[PDB]
């Protein structure tokens, strides 16, 4: 019996979300050609 | 820029053959295999006024700024004005006794190593046989 | 003990993993995408391997302008 | 030099057989 | 009872007004010998040729110096890595010209402050504490030996040592940075983050004791006095301070355990500083820092000059003038 | 009980992460910097302010990347995204070097908002406000370093740029430039950061080494609950270690703290006062009496004149490549190279 | 489930390998699984190392540590330090990696299935920490063992093949080592060597009899130390003088570990006959003074005269002396006058290097190897980026030298604090105080005042 979307979800997933995108983002560079 | 026929066009002998990015890729690869722990970024580290210019290179006896210029130094290495030689103190193909990573270079090989050592100073500029000033 | 559900409680319970199965490889995908499909280089201005310099050109393209700078990144970036 | 390096010689030794014989005169002894 | 089981009774007495110990038999005549030779060197020695190529480098105040550019300059590099004692040397006048003054400070010193690290164990022992404060005095201690010892092995001349000295210390930094890039060095980094960390989880647990303090005093006195020496209570809220730095950032960041706050305050810069020795003891052997020297280049192969190449040219400049007329030859291999 | 008691309410409520009033400017200016950190650093050149490489996409690493600082042109510009200079265009202005402004200036108004939170919990936990006074001493010096010496300086562009091998030119271009080892309050800041960290390390290890035997296994950490009243430590074995050891001991614990409170910080202030100082090029370059020395006499050589000459070196070497605004066309002959090298 | 919570032992989960000390069937599994690790890397790095190796290439040349170290032995090379047969290169990586296996399983054995003490099992096995006969037992055992290991590199020396010898006339070859130094004024006389430069303690040993026959003598002292400590107890100034704990004999194995560390650093730094050039690539000293010796030969190939040449002090720019009065090599080279290495000793007369052996002697072998040590330089990055910190990335080129010179100093200082922590330990365990301090009888409150 908890809650789901508080305070600390926001805290989470605005660090979170964004983190997984540029990770998923950084490791697209490492197969760019030159 | 773009890696392009316009820079992969050297002199070969008074005509100009083209590399392909393959075969700069490669020599790039043979030139720092066998090469360049002397001739790192063109200069030579065991004698600094012999640097891998192209003037240098041009004006060197034979002409040295050809890739024939350059495949007949890699098989028969003289001095700078062709006197003396150098085979018993430089890489060469009349040295594979002493030279061991000399002796896996073919003909479609040292063309890379003598087209990546007159490809890259259009590359670099003056960093190319320009030393520690250049980098 | 302030009140939320435990992270021994949320990424242990199934049902996060019935969301986050499909969304931290979709968001992995989606900056997947960013880099590979070309809109990092359009987001930022950031330039591809081959947008450093014109063909023959070798200059820095440098801003030496403040109110006239915007204009001048274009010039640079329409001689690529 | 001929006088003042064996003087500095018996001094470190001195005081290095000082460090090891009183390590060896029952170190583990002295605990409360 | 012969005077020996009396001399071993003064010397791992705890009743000493300053503790001897066993370690402290080499300790006190090492260190003294090392301190009575640096301040003469500090404020007389005449000028060492540190770079063994016959220009001295004037190191002490007598000879032009004030504090911040005066040290004890490290031994010639003519005489290398080679023990160089008073006797070595024809007279005191070669000695002094040679940096004999180093290698005699540097030698005591650190043969001094190894026995102040097992004097540290010492009185723990004699003490009935546990013995642990040796094991952290070894991080200041390891970059002692790296920076004196290890650092002039390595480069094979007790001249790379760092001077004893102000300003020769910031002649030893900016070369170390010139020929091994310390900056990109990652045991260097380890080691900023061990005092960065280290100044801040002081500042951070000198603030959070000190905003932590039960009133016990009015505000017309200080509030140092609520704590009297020896006192059993807890002179600060431990709840209160986790109560505070919990809702800081988040309760679970914090060290609610007091044994487990100061481990984590003896640990952060003591292996943080025994990850920078070991930067300067690994860079004795020239397995220098991250060289991204041209590493972006473009499609055409132009080299993207980035900020590693940045601090290259700053590299490059204090290595084309670190010793001018030093250097014969084209590399600088030690 | 109106809206701002409620609002007071719900931003003091005891959650996880504590939000507060200062939470509204804290979090998303502490997000915005650091989250546009980490956009500069992926995603965004140095191609147009430097001339340089410095994002993931380029080819650059952890060390190497950085949000570079904007050019020299832009002067101290806010650089505001729809401010004169980036006129709206997102594209436009992380290459004219907008999201450095971003990030000194969000990093600052966050800065400021940790450090009124500070303020904000010790008011409701009801402890003494000291750990924001201790936070002086990073404001300080993010103030001096990042805003105030750039705005004494022609640009931001002399500002160090947020990454790892950009402040790494920032302490290179401090010792060519301006001699900032030799400044007496950088001095000042060393003792108290190396003081901080040895005073973290002796207490630390002196605490963890003069416990009292308070559970019956041999990893002491769970002998301690939060809740006792005891001294988990010896502190009178502790002065007794240290003055028989050291020669001098606290033998106040308050006082003790307060020095820790007190060491970097200080050090930290004073190192504000010398960039300060820096900002309008006020250095301890150098001491006048020995260059009066050193240039009538070519044989007094000290450690100082050679730092000055490694200076010469970073000063001439570095500043054609770290200084591209300034067209400086150094030939290979002017540059200050000693023999062979 | 015995020393398996903090409940049972005192000890938690980060300090859970020191649940064992007192559990000897454990213990030994732990020791007998971590044998098959080290064997296992010893397998596995020279089959990684011979999988990604190119013998025309110099071993130095190719980030090996291990192959050089088969290669000294006097395996698979030849002339000069070079590979004819990389088979006994592959059989030390298989014997050691399939070895591991078996150490693998009667670790797994010990330590998960077998009995937990072997004090019920095998009195002779099982052994109490504080039982000092049986303490040397087992010390008397690894005594002679290695004995019989310091006797096969002896055999491997003098019977089945020889090692490389560095200072083979002609350049390099593997030689067998058949009239090894039996003279103990000479053996001995290397640890009564001063460590400082010139005299380098025992990393001066500089040929291959002195290796052979120190380990004669090393060899059969740590047999006859080994019946010495299987035949005896230990004495009673002895026993006073150790703590007598499983972590005190450990402390004392941490800092005999620091001392063989911090040696061998100094080995692969400074030594090139037991690490020949060949194979591990010049020293530190090497390379500089190859330096100032391509220098030597290129100018005077146009007609320097390299003896009366002067550099910018007024020394000799590449002949000057050195304060003994030896003609060494000029520059700051200077520093490293003291070595000696195989391509220069036809240069060193009597009065260090002699000016008529430079014009008329220099052979191309030596301006061959002179100009390959110069730009082979134990100098590199992190990311083995060769040459100075100010080099460009053409270069992949850190020497082993470096990489094994600084991984044993880092493992050698740790090795130094693990047992400043371990030693300090033990001797806190074996008072009781290495939990804390007694409130109810803390010593300092009993203990009178200072001042
Ligand atoms: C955020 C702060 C922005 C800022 O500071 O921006 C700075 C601007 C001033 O702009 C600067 O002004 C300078 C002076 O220019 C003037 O002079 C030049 C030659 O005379 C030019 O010709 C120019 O036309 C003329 O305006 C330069 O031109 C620079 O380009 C430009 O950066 O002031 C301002 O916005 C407001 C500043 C007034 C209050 C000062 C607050 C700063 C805090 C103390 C730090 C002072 C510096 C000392 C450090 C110690
Ligand atoms: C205390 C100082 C210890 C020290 O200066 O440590 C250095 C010494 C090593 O001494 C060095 O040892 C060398 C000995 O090698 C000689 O012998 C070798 C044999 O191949 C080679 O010929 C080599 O080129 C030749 O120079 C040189 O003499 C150096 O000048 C000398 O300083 O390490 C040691 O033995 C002592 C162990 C040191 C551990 C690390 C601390
Ligand atoms: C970490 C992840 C990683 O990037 O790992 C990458 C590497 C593999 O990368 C390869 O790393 C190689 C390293 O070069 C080595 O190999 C080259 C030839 O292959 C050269 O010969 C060169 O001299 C030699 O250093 C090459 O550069 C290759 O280009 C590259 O593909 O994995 C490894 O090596 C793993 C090695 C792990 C063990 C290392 C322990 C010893 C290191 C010293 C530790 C103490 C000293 C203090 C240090 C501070
Ligand atoms: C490589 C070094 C190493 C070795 C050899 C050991 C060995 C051991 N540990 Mg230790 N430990 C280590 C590192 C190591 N540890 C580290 C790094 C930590 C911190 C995480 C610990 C923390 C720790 C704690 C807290 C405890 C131990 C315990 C033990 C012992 C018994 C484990 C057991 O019986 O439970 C059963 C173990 C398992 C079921 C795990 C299975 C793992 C298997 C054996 C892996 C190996 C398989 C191998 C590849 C097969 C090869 C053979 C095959 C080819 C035929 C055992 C001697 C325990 C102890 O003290 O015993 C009383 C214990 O409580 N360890
Ligand atoms: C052969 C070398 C060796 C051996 C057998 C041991 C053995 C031990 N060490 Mg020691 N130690 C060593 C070297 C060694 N150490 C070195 C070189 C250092 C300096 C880095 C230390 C620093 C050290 C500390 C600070 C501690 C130990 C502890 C221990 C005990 C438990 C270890 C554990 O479970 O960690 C599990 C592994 C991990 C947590 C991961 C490691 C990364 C065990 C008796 C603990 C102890 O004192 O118990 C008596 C302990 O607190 N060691
Ligand atoms: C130097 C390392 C070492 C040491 C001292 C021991 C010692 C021991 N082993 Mg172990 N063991 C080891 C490595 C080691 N082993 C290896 C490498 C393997 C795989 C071959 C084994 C596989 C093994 C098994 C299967 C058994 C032993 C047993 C024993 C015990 C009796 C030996 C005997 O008389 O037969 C003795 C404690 C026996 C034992 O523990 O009795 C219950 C037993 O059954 N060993
Ligand atoms: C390398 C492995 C090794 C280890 C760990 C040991 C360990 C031990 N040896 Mg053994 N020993 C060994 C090899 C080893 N030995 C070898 C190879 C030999 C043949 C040369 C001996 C010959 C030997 C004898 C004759 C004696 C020992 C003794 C001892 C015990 C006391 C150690 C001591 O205090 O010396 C530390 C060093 C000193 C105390 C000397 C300090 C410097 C002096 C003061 C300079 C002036 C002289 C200790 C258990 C003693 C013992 O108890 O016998 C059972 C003893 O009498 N050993
Ligand atoms: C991270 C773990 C680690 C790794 C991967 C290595 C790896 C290495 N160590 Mg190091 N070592 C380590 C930790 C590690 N060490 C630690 C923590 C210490 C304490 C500080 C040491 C102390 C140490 C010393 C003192 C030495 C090494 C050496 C070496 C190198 C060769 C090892 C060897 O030949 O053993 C040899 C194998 C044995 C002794 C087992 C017995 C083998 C028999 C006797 C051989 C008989 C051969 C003969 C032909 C037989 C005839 C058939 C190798 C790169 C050596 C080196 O070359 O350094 C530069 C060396 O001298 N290590
Ligand atoms: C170090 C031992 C070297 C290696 C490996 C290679 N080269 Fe070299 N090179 C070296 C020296 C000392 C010299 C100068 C020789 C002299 O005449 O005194 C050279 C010179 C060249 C030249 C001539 C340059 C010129 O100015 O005309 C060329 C073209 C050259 N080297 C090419 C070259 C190539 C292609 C290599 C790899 C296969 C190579 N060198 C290896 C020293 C060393
Ligand atoms: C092989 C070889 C060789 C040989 C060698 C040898 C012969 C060696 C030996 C060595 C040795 C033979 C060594 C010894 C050492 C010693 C030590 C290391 C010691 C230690 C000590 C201790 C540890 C002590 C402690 C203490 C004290 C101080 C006091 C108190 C008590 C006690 C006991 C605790 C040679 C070089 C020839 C060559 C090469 C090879
Ligand atoms: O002496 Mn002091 O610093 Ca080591 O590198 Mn080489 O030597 Mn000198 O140059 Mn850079
Ligand atoms: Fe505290």
């Amino acid at each position: 019996s908890y809650p789901i979307f508080t305070v600390r979800w926001v805290a989470v997933h605005t660090l979170a979300v964004p983190t997984i995108f540029f990770l998923g983002a950084i490791a697209a560079m490492q197969f760019i050609q030159r | 820029a773009e890696l392009t026929p316009e820079v992969l066009t050297v002199p070969l002998n008074g005509k100009t053959i083209t590399l392909t990015e393959k075969q700069y890729l490669e020599g790039k690869r043979l030139f720092q295999y066998a090469c360049a722990s002397c001739h790192v970024g063109g200069i030579t580290k065991t004698n600094p006024s012999l640097d891998l210019r192209t003037e240098t290179l041009a004006l060197a006896t034979p002409p040295r700024d050809n890739i024939e210029g350059l495949v007949d130094y890699m098989k028969n290495p003289t001095t700078y004005d062709g006197e003396q030689e150098i085979a018993e103190v430089h890489p060469s193909l009349r040295s594979a006794d002493i030279f061991p990573k000399m002796r896996n270079l073919t003909e479609k090989d040292l063309v890379a190593i003598a087209g990546h050592i007159l490809v890259e100073p259009k590359i670099l500029g003056d960093k190319w046989g320009g030393g520690k000033v250049y980098y | 003990t302030t009140g939320e559900r435990p992270f021994s409680d949320i990424i242990t319970s199934v049902r996060y993993w019935v969301i986050h199965s499909i969304t931290i490889p979709a968001l992995f995908i989606a900056g997947w995408l960013f880099v590979s499909t070309g809109l990092a280089y359009d987001v930022f201005g950031t330039p591809r391997p081959d947008s450093y310099y014109a063909q023959e050109q070798r200059s820095i393209p440098l801003v030496t302008d403040r109110f006239e700078a915007k204009q001048q990144v274009e010039t640079f970036l329409e001689q690529l | 030099m001929e006088t003042l390096k064996i003087t500095v010689y018996i001094v470190v030794t001195f005081f290095v057989l000082l460090f090891v014989f009183g390590f060896l005169s029952g170190d583990p002894a002295r605990n409360p | 009872a012969n005077l020996w089981e009396r001399f071993c009774n003064w010397v791992t007495s705890t009743d000493n007004r300053l503790y001897v110990g066993w370690f402290g038999v080499i300790m006190i005549p090492t260190l003294l010998a090392a301190t009575i030779c640096f301040v003469i060197a500090f404020i007389a020695a005449p000028p060492v040729d540190i770079d063994g190529i016959r220009e001295p480098v004037s190191g002490s105040l007598l000879y032009g110096n004030n504090i911040i550019t005066g040290a004890v300059v490290p031994s010639s590099n003519a005489i290398g890595l080679h023990f160089y004692p008073i006797w070595e040397a024809a007279s005191l006048d070669e000695w002094l010209y040679n940096g004999g003054p180093y290698q005699l400070i540097i030698f005591h010193f650190l043969l001094g402050a190894s026995c102040y690290m097992g004097r540290q164990w010492e009185l723990s022992y004699r003490l009935g504490m546990r013995p642990w404060i040796c094991v952290a005095y070894s991080a200041p201690l390891a970059s002692a030996f790296a920076v004196f010892l290890i650092y002039p092995i390595g480069q094979g001349s007790f001249s790379d040592g760092m001077p004893l000295g102000i300003s020769g210390t910031f002649n030893f930094m900016i070369v170390f940075q010139a020929e091994h890039n310390i900056l990109m060095h990652p045991f260097h980094q380890l080691g900023v983050a061990g005092v960065f960390g280290g100044a801040l989880f002081c500042a951070m647990h000198g603030s959070l004791v000190t905003s932590s303090l039960i009133r016990e005093t009015t505000e017309t006195e200080s509030a140092n006095y609520g704590y009297k020496f020896g006192q059993e209570e807890e002179t600060y809220n431990i709840v209160a301070a986790h109560g505070y730095f919990g809702r800081l950032i988040f309760q679970y960041a914090s060290f609610n355990n007091s044994r487990s706050l100061h481990f984590f305050l003896a640990a952060w810069p003591v292996v943080g500083v025994w990850f920078a020795a070991l930067g300067i003891s690994t860079m004795a052997f020239n397995l220098n820092g991250f060289n991204f020297n041209h590493s972006v280049i473009d499609a055409k192969g132009n080299v993207i000059n980035t900020w590693a190449d940045i601090i290259n040219r700053a590299n490059l400049g204090m290595e084309v003038m670190h010793e001018r007329n030093a250097h014969n030859f084209p590399l600088d291999l030690a | 009980r109106g809206w701002f008691d409620i609002l007071d309410d719900w931003l003091k409520r005891d959650r996880f992460v504590f939000v507060g009033w200062s939470g509204i400017l804290l979090f998303p200016c502490a997000y915005l910097a650091l989250g546009g950190w980490l956009t500069g650093t992926t995603f965004v050149t140095s191609w147009y302010t430097h001339g340089l490489a410095s994002s993931y996409l380029e080819g650059c690493n952890f060390l190497t990347v950085a949000v570079s600082t904007p050019a020299n042109s832009m002067g101290h510009s806010l650089l505001l995204l729809w401010g004169p200079e980036a006129q709206g265009d997102f594209t436009r202005w992380c290459q004219l070097g907008g999201l450095w402004t971003f990030i000194a200036l969000h990093g600052a108004f966050g800065l400021i908002g940790f450090m009124l939170r500070q303020f904000e919990i010790a008011r409701l936990v009801g402890v003494r406000p000291y750990n924001a006074i201790a936070f002086s001493a990073p404001i300080a010096v993010f103030v001096s370093v990042f805003l105030i010496y750039p705005l004494g300086q022609s640009s931001w562009f002399f500002a160090p740029s947020f990454g790892v091998a950009a402040i790494f030119r920032f302490l290179l271009f401090f010792q060519g430039f301006h001699n900032w080892t030799l400044n007496p309050f950088h001095m000042m800041g060393v003792a108290g950061v190396l003081g901080g960290a040895l005073l973290c390390a002796i207490h630390g290890a002196t605490v963890e080494n003069t416990l009292f035997q308070d559970g019956e296994g041999a990893s002491t950490f769970r002998a301690f609950n939060p809740t006792q009243a005891e001294e988990t430590y010896s502190m009178v074995t502790a002065n007794r270690f240290w003055s028989q050891i050291f020669g001098i001991a606290f033998s106040n614990k308050r006082w003790l703290h307060f020095f820790m409170l007190f060491v970097p910080v200080t050090g930290l202030w004073m190192s504000a006062i010398g960039v300060v100082g820096l900002a309008l090029n006020l250095r301890s370059y150098d001491f006048i009496s020995q260059e009066i020395r050193a240039a009538e006499d070519p044989e007094f050589e000290t450690f100082y004149t050679k730092n000055l000459l490694l200076n010469e070196g970073i000063r001439a070497w570095m500043a054609p490549q770290d200084q591209p605004h300034e067209n400086f066309v150094f030939p290979e002959e002017v540059l200050p190279r000693g023999n062979a090298l | 489930a015995t020393n398996r919570d903090q409940e049972s032992s005192g000890f938690a989960w980060w300090a859970g390998n020191a649940r064992l000390i007192n559990l000897s069937g454990k213990l030994l599994g732990a020791h007998v699984a971590h044998a098959g690790l080290i064997v296992f890397w010893a397998g596995a790095m020279t089959l990684f190392e011979l999988a990604h190796f190119i013998p025309e290439k110099p071993m130095y040349e190719q980030g090996l540590i291990l192959i050089p170290h088969i290669a000294t032995l006097g395996w698979g090379v030849g002339p000069g330090g070079e590979v004819v047969d990389t088979f006994p290169f592959f059989v030390v990586g298989v014997v050691h990696l399939i070895s591991s296996a078996v150490l693998g399983f009667g670790g797994v054995y010990h330590a998960i299935r077998g009995p937990e003490t072997l004090e019920e099992y095998s009195s002779f096995f099982g052994y109490d920490w504080k039982d000092k006969n049986k303490m040397t037992t087992i010390l008397g055992f690894h005594l002679i063992v290695l004995g019989i290991g310091a006797l096969l590199l002896v055999a491997k020396a003098m019977f089945f093949g020889g090692l490389y010898d560095t200072w083979a006339p002609g350049g390099g070859d593997v030689r067998v080592i058949t009239n090894p130094t039996l003279d103990p004024r000479v053996i001995f006389g290397y640890l009564l060597k001063s460590p400082f430069g010139g005299e380098g303690w025992i990393v001066s040993v500089n040929n291959l009899e002195d290796v052979v026959g120190g380990h004669i003598w090393i060899g059969l002292i740590c047999i006859a130390g080994g019946i010495w400590h299987i035949l005896t107890t230990p004495f009673g100034w002895a026993r006073r003088a150790f703590i007598w704990s499983g972590e005190a004999y450990l402390s004392y194995s941490l800092g005999a570990l620091s001392m063989m560390g911090f040696i061998a650093t100094c080995f692969v730094w400074f030594n090139n006959t037991v690490y020949p050039s060949e194979f591990y690539g010049p020293t530190g000293p090497e390379a500089s003074q190859a330096q100032a010796m391509t220098f030597l030969i290129r100018d005077q190939k146009l007609g320097a005269n390299v003896g009366s040449a002067q550099g910018p002090t007024g020394l000799g720019k590449y002949l000057m002396r050195s304060p003994t009065g030896e003609i060494i090599f000029g520059g700051e080279t200077m520093r490293f006058w003291d070595f000696r290495g195989p391509w220069l000793e036809p240069l060193r007369g009597p009065n260090g290097l002699d000016l008529n052996k430079i014009k008329n002697d220099i052979q191309p072998w030596q301006e061959r190897r002179a100009a390959e040590y110069m730009t082979h330089a134990p100098l590199g990055s992190l990311n083995s980026v060769g040459g100075v910190a100010t080099e460009i990335n053409s270069v992949n080129f850190v020497s082993p030298r470096s990489w094994l010179a600084t991984s044993h100093f880092v493992l050698a200082f740790f090795f130094l604090v693990g047992h400043l922590w371990h030693a300090g330990r033990a001797r806190a365990a074996a008072a009781g105080f290495e939990k804390g301090i007694d409130r109810e009888s803390e010593p300092v409150l009993s203990m009178p005042s200072l001042d």
